[PDB]
């Protein structure tokens, strides 16, 4: 139905940047809303980041405010992931998701129950 | 590939949508701009394409004004903005008899899209003398079997009620709107197109 394919990542100085990109694709997919997750070391999977079908919202835990902005571009059925001044918990295998729980609805979704189509992950390692 | 989505809610499902707008004097030059405006302001909610969600465009007076049929193939963009540019008639009657026979003869007259679901958006005003209602039950009848769900909506209390009632009595599907005027369209308007939507299936191939 919908396929997510994640690329950018790699190892990064602390306090270094980096851009993840998730290419969309198959013929259900509508510019649902999307959302970023990771999965650290000994921790389950986190929501950092989440879009609404235009853009216009977004959503991001306290904990990461300022250290990561999602953005989409519907034309090039993208969405990607800024991330800026990088921790070390910020390591971790990082996850482009997609809404399927009433798709028409484009608001943003933070509960995770309601993403249901997801990438094959991204590594980032923040270390020297 | 083409066009991106304006709004937050975009109806991505296989359904075939014809949009029937009153013709009469009951609606003013512009009221009839706002009922204009609700059809476009629908249009943009929608994902359109051949795939996706077809829309039609009729003005009934005494006869059927077809500005957009389900198959014509142009841009979203385009065919929005010949629904922005419908001409006001202010006729004198707008038969509901005959824009449901347009309907059921000139749009639905074979079903290309079973996959699809189909709909007849009345959009009602008026009330037509009592000698075109010889067949209007028949007529309704006839959509009923070609699986076509008409949703009348009646704006203002000029519309017929009787009519709304007996379109409902003929099939469950068959669910009615009634409105106090046009102004309610747009208070009315995330309900309805969310309603129409749900009727719908997702690629069901």
């Amino acid at each position: 139905e919908v396929q997510l394919v994640e690329s950018g990542g790699g190892l990064v100085q602390p306090g270094g940047s980096l851009r993840l990109s998730c290419a969309a694709s198959g013929r259900t997919f509508s510019y649902n809303p999307m959302g970023w997750f990771r999965q650290a070391p000994g921790k389950g999977r986190e929501l950092v980041a989440a879009i609404s079908r235009t853009g216009g919202s977004t959503y991001y835990p306290d904990s990461v405010e300022g250290r990561f902005t999602i953005s989409r571009d519907n034309a090039k059925r993208m969405v990607y992931l800024q991330m800026n001044s990088l921790r070390a918990e910020d390591t971790a295998v990082y996850y482009c998701a997609a809404a399927g729980v009433r798709a028409e609805d484009g608001r943003v979704r933070t509960l995770p129950s309601e993403y249901t189509f997801w990438g094959q992950g991204t590594q980032v390692t923040v270390s020297s | 590939i083409s066009e991106p989505p304006l709004h937050d809610f975009y109806c991505s499902r296989l359904l075939d949508l014809v949009f029937l707008l009153d013709g009469s004097s009951r609606l003013s030059e512009a009221e009839f701009e706002v009922l204009k405006a609700f059809v476009v302001d629908m249009m943009e909610r929608l994902r359109i394409s051949q795939k996706w969600v077809r829309v039609a465009v009729v003005e009934y007076h005494d006869g059927s004004h077809a500005y957009i049929g389900l198959k014509d193939r142009k841009r979203p963009s385009e065919l929005r903005r010949i629904a922005s540019q419908v001409k006001y008639a202010g006729s004198q009657v707008a038969s509901t008899s005959e824009v449901l026979k347009y309907t059921l003869f000139q749009i639905f007259s074979k079903i290309d899209r079973p996959e699809a679901s189909r709909i007849a958006l009345l959009l009602m005003a008026s009330q037509e003398p009592q000698r075109m209602s010889r067949n209007f039950v028949r007529y309704v009848q006839g959509l009923k079997k070609k699986k076509v769900i008409v949703i009348p909506v009646g704006i203002g209390p000029h519309a017929n009620l009787k009519q709304i009632r007996l379109i409902e009595k003929q099939a469950p599907e068959n669910k009615a709107f009634v409105l106090s005027s046009v102004d309610e369209l747009e208070q009315q308007r995330d309900e309805i197109v969310s309603y129409l939507c749900d009727l719908a299936p997702e690629a069901p191939p």
